[PDB]
């Protein structure tokens, strides 16, 4: 019989269960942890800037143009698209099942072809496509307690430094700052002036 | 990646770099997915102790053997690192669904531990001319064909829980594969480790 | 094939720019598509009101964007190339008599026929606090023939 | 059986019950057009009165984000209270979400909405479907939006449709252009040139980059905030004509107050307006589906229709494959067993064994009033698993007692329960005690314990107490059968 | 390329999506290997060549 | 080496506002690449006419 | 020594890959051993053996 073998080796049964017991320990130190796998269909998000234009004019010149071609994408179940004044804002669904990295290729390759397409400020601009399947490990928050720094420069700070830093830690997929707002040049026009100088 | 470890790392980072920050700025961590996955870890841990210890208690009561705890003791803790070893290998990760589901795992195992040991106590006091080692093979001689009809009738049961797609479907093969990996260690377990040990 | 097809466009990313404005505007699309044709589906108006332009016209905007999302089809167009377009039709006597060429028809349409983007009123950073943010909105396209004119 | 038939149809069920997660996530929505510095007015004064409540340690504020529909709307914004430890809170999150709503029920500037951090990542915010109704006749969005409030109108009529709300919104102020192309080109002007003036004048003309501090920067040409606030900020705007003469903006274009969408949403190459509403509390999210459908169907035209996403799309998609799937795992279960009994009748025993468990688990969630989650749904798996372990060993030693030993089979029923009743009873005292802790489990992921706890005590006690007796009835029952077909 | 051949300049609304714009001479006028001679061009001087 | 190229594009579109005009204009470019030099092939002319 | 705080230093090639396998060779000799000795008490069902 198959357990007489074991009872009659006691030794046999131990080294297995210590084997086995290795085996438990060495998978439990190399398990990933995380708070939800993958339940989510995979999506991509396809954005496109046109700074100071509307709504309408967005969903029709950039909006339009980038959803047509999108198109056809294999493993596509639906695609939705967004316009807000100077921005278009594109999400891919995608088959549950297919790999992100797949679909955000193929979403790039068609994106590719359509860029040229676009008015010229969106091709300034660029388009960007990306992979929004991956979940919030954690959000941190960067303040100024006292009102030395403003808002632009506590996003620059974080751009620059501490960004860069936790972006090197192992395990951290990237880290994004919500502020959107980044150094510029900014040239004020006086249109009193403009007009007194010609 | 592991969640845990990466947020502890970015906090530590985040230390290190508030070392160096301007006069006024702060920094603070709002929300941390790490916090639900870390409780959900602890929760399981009390979670099997006290079944460890209540196995013991109920062990100790009916078969009034102190040497037959250390059974149980042995029993279960090598089938859940069978089980991890098996998650590993095939690509899960220790996330809250699964976690649950260890949580159910448990009874499994102390259900074939328990059942095991009592069928061989049972046997052991019906006859006073029989020894131990002929009570544990005529305990298993019953019941080894029950245990492989109960571990195939289980996985017959958690497989096509897993076929099911969705997202229902994956949240339900999360604990559908885990607890079907739990019946084929506990399983064999049983078979192998827990009359030698009894 | 999905590698193959990404190989390809890393390639073809590169001499895209290379190419003549007018080629790269139309656009340079790599499909996984084996050209040989699998099944027609004709679509035809018994009645034969609608005509040769408005039947391929429907089954463009309605019937291709569907039968492009089916998993399996590489391709799906239609042999007419006949979809909507303003045709301008010069005639080269009266340009010659006015004494406008065809390249200025080409600025004035190109020019005149555009949308451009508007920023909204009342926006930040202003030091006297307006009530309300609002979008200016234009409508640069025109729509019909009669605009066109 | 019949009471259990009851039962799951007097359970509501859900997807995820809804949880503590430490964060109230508040949408702040002001008027439609609203400028950012009353949003931000308004979101200052929320902070400061949630600084009295104890329990709120800290709150992350968003302001000009909206987080219904992502896009930046200086009229909305989005409040996170950070809760304190669960530990150190008494009041739970849907007790201070109720405070929240009662100290701004009152009629103000702004609409705020107090709900729960989702749950789980990829559901819905708060439990709304996605339903979107594609335009294909390329209606105008002012008359899409008067059909889609005939459809709110029929749907706000029917109890199953709680809180139906579209995202449509044409209400927004816009400043209307109007070309005067005759005055353009007898000014000697290109319309390009003039749309870059008012791109830089009113707008962001964004012309180059710089380099600083090793990265490069846009550079950014708009006039100043005091000349661009008025309908009349077209005045000083002057753009040169060909013939080298200054020429006001004024003399060929015209700013005329309308109103329009500031979203504009297409879905699958159309236009499509996006319906959220929620199921009624008797009816499940099923039923809510197909009633909105269904009114939707009859309210809307034959133009619209209706396209779904997120939580409809998995409803639709997910239980077409489970009954095959079920189907299986049971003819697959009782051909186990009856290889293992070598007997077609005999697991017709286990099987009939299995639904005391549900029973019980379905009993108590019913009690203590619980819905129908899907962490229920896993209980009932390992509940049906348990049961079915029990039933086998308890009908193995019957077959035995019957073959081996000889006995009536009267005898070898009762002498295979009083055999399998200690081993029964040491499991489920094991593990009810075991599991009991969960039905009294702490704050943090409190709700899924409990239903799952409780689920399991239930279908425990009821496998253990009532199986028991059962299955050595069955067995006598189908071996009297098979007694009788043998004579 | 705007006489003889068809000169795709930009889109146009049209149903909801993009349609193109495309200048040509009239059939007549592309017709024969004589095309060339009814078709004139502007210098830089303005003079109709 | 397949999947790494992949990967390295989605990341570089992924960040496409961060780059400055002119690589725009011109393209970057991703190839999978060996720093293994199989052989190096000399051609020469004999009459030394080329 | 020379460098100081400001400066790291990093690896590549045939460096970064002896810097980096460092400690491998003895990791699989002690587990080797670990599985000798389990498998040789499995057969003879000793111990000490």
């Amino acid at each position: 019989m198959f357990s007489k073998f074991f009872i009659e080796r006691p030794i046999f049964a131990s080294v297995v269960a210590i084997i086995i017991s290795i085996a438990g320990i060495i998978g439990l130190a190399n398990l990933p942890v995380e708070q939800y796998p993958s339940l989510t269909p995979p999506t991509v998000q396809v954005s496109a800037t046109y700074t100071g234009a509307d709504a309408q004019t967005i969903a029709s010149t950039v909006a339009t143009p980038i959803e047509d071609a999108i198109n056809g994408v294999d493993n596509m179940i639906y695609m939705d698209s967004t316009s807000s004044p100077g921005q278009m804002k594109l999400t891919v669904y995608f088959n549950i099942g297919t790999d992100p990295d797949q679909a955000a290729i193929d979403v790039n390759n068609r994106i590719s072809a359509a860029t040229a397409k676009l008015p010229e400020a969106v091709k300034k601009l660029g388009v960007t496509v990306r992979k929004s399947s991956s979940t919030i490990l954690e959000v941190v928050s960067v303040y100024s307690e006292d009102s030395s720094m403003n808002d632009i420069d506590i996003y620059n700070y974080v751009s620059l430094n501490i960004l860069d830093e936790l972006k090197r830690i192992p395990g951290v997929g990237d880290a994004s700052a919500i502020g959107n707002k980044n150094y510029s040049m900014r040239i004020w026009l006086e249109p009193d002036l403009l007009n007194k100088f010609g | 990646a592991n969640a845990v470890n990466t947020a502890k790392l970015i906090n530590e980072k985040m230390q290190e770099l508030s070392k160096n920050f301007p006069q006024g700025l702060k920094y603070q961590i709002p929300y941390d997915t790490t916090i639900f996955v870390k409780a959900s870890i602890k929760e399981v841990i009390k979670t099997f102790v006290e079944a460890l210890a209540l196995v013991l208690v109920v062990m100790y009561l009916f078969l009034k053997n102190f040497k037959s705890t250390i059974i149980p003791m042995i029993a279960v803790p090598v089938s859940l690192l069978g089980t991890f070893a098996v998650l590993y290998v095939l690509g899960f990760s220790i996330n809250l669904l699964t976690l649950f589901a260890l949580v159910l795992a448990i009874g499994i195992v102390v259900d074939d531990a328990i059942i095991v040991v009592e069928n061989i106590d049972r046997i052991l006091h019906e006859d006073s001319n029989i020894s131990v080692k002929d009570a544990a093979i005529k305990a298993m001689n019953e019941v080894s064909s029950p245990v492989i009809s109960i571990v195939l009738v289980l996985c017959a049961v958690f497989i096509p829980v897993s076929f099911i797609s969705g997202f229902v479907g994956e949240i339900q093969r999360q604990f559908a594969l885990t607890l079907a990996i739990s019946v084929a260690i506990s399983g064999f377990v049983a078979l192998t480790l827990t009359p030698s040990l009894s | 094939p999905d590698q193959a097809a990404i190989d390809v466009n890393n390639r073809i990313s590169a001499a895209t720019a290379k190419l003549p404005e007018a080629v790269k505007k139309l656009g340079v699309t790599v499909r996984k598509s084996s050209s040989t044709i699998l099944e027609v589906v004709s679509v035809y108006s018994e009645d034969s009101s609608m005509n040769d332009i408005d039947i391929y016209n429907y089954v463009s905007l309605n019937i291709l964007d569907e039968l492009k999302r089916i998993p399996g089809v590489g391709d799906a167009s239609a042999i007419g190339n006949k979809n909507y377009s303003m045709r301008i039709w010069l005639e080269p006597d009266l340009l010659n008599k006015f004494g406008v060429t065809a390249n200025d028809v080409i600025n004035a349409v190109n020019d005149q026929n555009a949308q451009y983007a508007t920023g909204k009123i009342g926006e930040e950073p202003v030091v006297n606090k307006s009530p309300q943010v609002i979008s200016i909105t234009m409508q640069g396209r025109l729509q019909t023939p009669q605009e066109f004119e | 059986i019949g009471f259990i038939a009851y039962l799951f149809k007097i359970v509501p069920s859900s997807l995820v019950p809804s949880e503590d997660q430490g964060v109230i996530m508040s949408i702040i929505n002001l008027p439609s057009g609203s400028s950012i510095h009353r949003t931000i007015e308004e979101v200052d004064t929320i902070n400061k009165n949630a600084t009295q409540m104890k329990e709120i340690s800290s709150s992350v504020s968003l302001i000009g984000f909206d987080l219904f529909t992502s896009s930046l709307k200086e009229n909305a914004a989005a409040v996170f209270f950070i809760l304190k430890d669960w530990s150190q809170r008494e009041a739970s999150s849907d007790q201070i979400i109720a405070q929240l709503f009662g100290q701004y029920a009152a009629d103000r500037n702004a609409l705020s909405y107090f709900l729960n951090l989702p749950p789980i990542p990829g559901l819905s915010l708060t439990g709304g479907f996605e339903m979107y109704a594609q335009n294909k006749s390329g209606k105008d969005y002012d008359a899409i939006q008067q059909d889609v409030n005939k459809m709110l109108e029929l749907a706000r009529t029917r109890k199953e449709l709680a809180n139906v709300r579209t995202t449509l919104d044409t209400s927004f102020p816009q400043y209307k252009l109007i070309i005067d192309r005759d005055k353009m080109k007898y000014y000697n002007l290109n319309m390009q040139d003039v749309f870059n003036t008012i791109s830089a004048t009113i707008g962001t003309y964004y012309v180059n980059d710089f380099p600083m501090l090793g990265k490069n920067f846009q550079v950014n040409i708009r006039a100043l905030g005091d000349f661009r606030n008025t309908q009349d900020a077209l005045k000083n705007i002057y753009i040169r004509s060909s013939d080298n003469k200054m020429i006001p903006l004024n003399s060929f274009l015209t700013l005329v107050r309308s109103a329009g969408p500031d979203d504009v949403k297409r879905f699958n190459l159309f236009p499509a307006a996006l319906i959220q509403g929620d199921p009624a509390p008797g009816y499940t999210s099923g039923q809510a589906i197909d009633a909105i459908a269904e009114v939707a169907k009859q309210s809307l035209g034959d133009e619209y229709s209706i396209a779904w996403s997120g939580s409809a799309y998995q409803e639709v998609s997910s239980k077409g494959a489970g009954a095959y799937a079920f189907v299986l795992g049971m003819i697959f279960v009782f051909l186990i067993l009856a290889a293992q009994y070598e007997r077609w009748l005999m697991p017709l025993a286990v099987i009939t064994a299995v639904p005391f468990a549900v029973f019980g688990s379905i009993l108590l969630v019913a009690l203590r009033g619980f819905d129908n989650d899907i962490y229920f749904q896993t209980g009932l798996l390992l509940l049906i698993g348990l049961s079915a372990k029990n039933a086998i060993l308890i009908i193995e030693f019957a077959m035995e007692e019957r073959l081996k030993k000889g006995k009536s089979i009267f005898e070898a029923a009762i002498n295979a329960a009083k055999l399998r009743f200690r081993p029964i009873i040491m499991t489920s005292l094991a593990f009810t005690f075991g599991v009991l802790p969960m039905i009294f489990a702490t704050g943090a992921g409190s709700a899924s314990r409990h239903s799952l706890g409780t689920g399991l005590i239930g279908g425990m006690i009821a496998a253990s107490t009532l199986a028991i007796f059962f299955v050595p009835l069955f067995f006598y029952l189908l071996e009297n059968f098979n007694e009788w077909l043998d004579k």
